[PDB]
């Protein structure tokens, strides 16, 4: 590490994100006074509305390969280095994390292109994650230097899985579909968490980037299981003053979220 | 310089209390008598130290209190919900300026076993103290501070088993049924309201959702003043992905626009077989078909009705055309027919 680079790499997160707030807030105001058409009727089934193959084909392409994008996560979230460099010509995993979302990216576009609100679906939760994650696949492009970046954020596809389930005819029943949506925001919660844990830990304060503790995402996952139950061993803990204030934001907000609809609903 | 022109501002109050005191042991007040000589201590002997002013934070309690005057928050649910946030914030600020001064400036008697603890790290400590977690990463080790562990873990609980369980309950529970029934691109539906009970709605779902009819997706919604039963809330689970349910009635125009009756293509009126007095029934069920052509003329309606005799009220109303395709089901006539 000669000096901090993910900070462009967030930076250029941050320009696509901050490009909606300017590109549409700027353009779409100004024909009141005085296809996109067609494709949007044709969008609305062959992403949302789909019943055969309109929406449910293009549907299993974006969660299977997102968990598979989850899956080759995994290889270098075990790596021991935070930002590593390597050569991106022929690697193991290099090659189909960026291939992946060569056509998850132009995904998007069908998503954004034909959008029934141009300015509410800024901030959809599917929409936002990708935000946080498109610029990081062309920051392993310029520079050759890949790190672990927000990738853990393709977690929160997992809500979608259930989903899926209803168009397979896996759980015909309402009751167990009701059942079978809480428990996936649960996992997804609490693996995208585990993420934000292992990047706030092993990356170090910005400020002095020294007080860095070597932790594994399956310890991080091990770390809010117990957390979660209140158990709390004290065998694993963090060490990182950012770290350690999400634990104090995240029990907090957690906490309230876990009493918010939990005794009302799972009671 | 924020001091002097506070502790003659407590001066005001003291100067003109309406209790002279009661007024010695108000909250507001007892925390300046801590604080307000701390200002004449860096004044005679030029040192400070970190002194009681973190007890400042117990003014966070009037914070809810200007969003008042500001208007932010104009309900009266939110204002209760904002109380209790800022005694949860000004208690868990002020426990960790304990924790700081009863940790660093250590015991009286030895002074020699302190423990340097920060500010960032004790509001960290008392997080995870009342989250009942306890990592342990982090621990008092002064005997005076141990001892406010003690207490305060035992005064907490107490306080917070003797309001939040009765009052934070009451905000969580809502009702289950309501809101604006979702739209969809191409969608058709009918609206059923009237007598909504489990063997008169099954019946009629045999048949409009049958196994053999040839495939036409027209979704059904139920509008009833009570919620549904046990009984009755079973055969909506069976029928989710075309029948929805909502509490409401037919003569709110609210509710009308809930179910969207211009986007339906007809409304259904069902009529209470077992009814004492079969008349005031049939004025019930026309008066409902009044509200729904009020609200929108080119509605189709079709409605039971108990007795013959009534079929003539229904020709009264001006919008009701049997040609557009309004009918009336008179159970009596067809039955004994
Ligand atoms: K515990
Ligand atoms: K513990």
């Amino acid at each position: 590490l000669k000096v901090r680079k993910y900070w462009c790499f967030l930076l250029s997160s941050i320009f696509t994100f901050l490009a909606g707030l300017l590109v549409v807030l700027l353009w779409r105001a100004f024909a009141f006074v005085c296809t996109f058409m067609t494709e949007a009727k044709d969008w609305a089934g062959e992403l949302i509305s789909g019943q055969t193959t309109t929406g449910r084909i293009l549907v299993v392409l974006v969660f299977i390969l997102s968990i598979a994008s989850l899956i080759i996560y995994f290889v270098d979230a075990s790596s021991e280095e935070v930002e590593r460099c390597q050569k991106w010509s022929n690697n193991i995993t290099q090659q189909i994390d960026l291939a992946f979302n060569i056509f998850f990216m132009v995904y998007f576009f069908i998503r954004f292109i034909a959008a029934s609100d141009k300015l509410w679906f800024m901030l959809e939760m599917y929409s936002f994650v990708d935000y946080f994650t498109i610029p990081p696949s062309f920051v392993s492009i310029y520079l050759d230097r890949t790190w672990i970046g927000l990738r853990f954020l393709r977690a929160l596809r997992l809500m979608t899985v259930p989903d899926i389930l209803q168009y397979l005819n896996v759980l015909k029943t309402s009751s167990s579909i009701r059942l079978a949506q809480l428990v996936s925001i649960f996992i997804s919660v609490w693996l995208t968490a585990a993420g934000i844990i292992h990047l706030l830990e092993n990356s170090g304060d910005p400020l002095d980037f020294d007080n860095a503790h070597r932790l594994s995402y399956w310890t991080c996952v091990y770390f809010l299981i117990v957390t979660m139950s209140t158990v709390g061993y004290g065998d694993v803990y963090c060490e990182t003053v950012l770290g350690r204030t999400f634990l104090v934001f995240f029990l907090l907000v957690g906490l309230a979220i876990f009493a918010s609809c939990i005794p009302e609903i799972i009671d | 310089a924020f001091n002097i022109f506070f502790m003659v501002y407590f001066f005001i109050r003291f100067i003109a209390a309406s209790d002279k005191l009661w007024f010695m042991l108000e909250m507001y007040s007892f925390v300046d008598y801590f604080t307000i000589p701390p200002s004449f201590v860096s004044i005679y002997l030029d040192r400070t130290w970190i002194g009681l002013r973190f007890l400042r934070a117990l003014r966070l309690m009037t914070v809810p209190d200007i969003l008042q005057y500001l208007n932010v928050l104009k309900t009266s649910s939110s204002i209760r919900l904002a109380q209790l946030v800022s005694i949860f914030i000004s208690v868990w600020l002020t426990a960790a300026g304990i924790i700081h001064l009863l940790e660093n400036s250590g015991d009286p008697l030895d002074f020699d076993n302190a423990h340097r603890l920060s500010y960032w790290t004790c509001v960290y400590f008392l997080i995870v103290t009342m989250s009942t977690v306890g990592y342990g990463d982090v621990y008092c080790e002064t005997v005076l501070g141990r001892t406010f562990l003690v207490f305060f873990l035992l005064v907490g609980l107490a306080i917070f088993a003797s309001c939040i369980p009765e009052i934070i309950d009451l905000i969580g529970t809502r009702a289950k049924y309501g809101g604006t029934l979702k739209n969809e691109k191409g969608r058709r539906h009918i609206v059923v309201c009237g007598h909504i009970t489990y063997e008169s709605v099954s019946h009629f779902l045999k048949d409009f959702l049958h196994e053999d009819r040839e495939d036409v997706d027209v979704e059904v919604v139920f509008l009833h003043r009570k919620p549904p039963d046990l009984e009755l809330e079973g055969l909506f689970k069976r029928h989710f992905t075309t029948v929805e349910f909502f509490q409401g009635t037919i003569m709110n125009p609210i509710d009308l626009q809930r179910v969207k009756v211009h986007e339906a293509d007809a409304c259904l009126v069902l009529a209470n077989k077992y009814c004492q007095d079969p008349d005031a029934e049939d004025a019930a069920n026309i008066m409902r078909v009044i509200s729904i052509k009020n609200y929108s003329d080119d509605i189709r309606v079709i409605i039971q009705l108990m007795q013959y005799h009534n079929k003539a009220y229904l020709l009264n109303i001006p919008s009701w055309d049997w040609k557009q395709g309004d009918d009336v089901i008179c159970l009596a006539e067809l039955k004994l027919g």
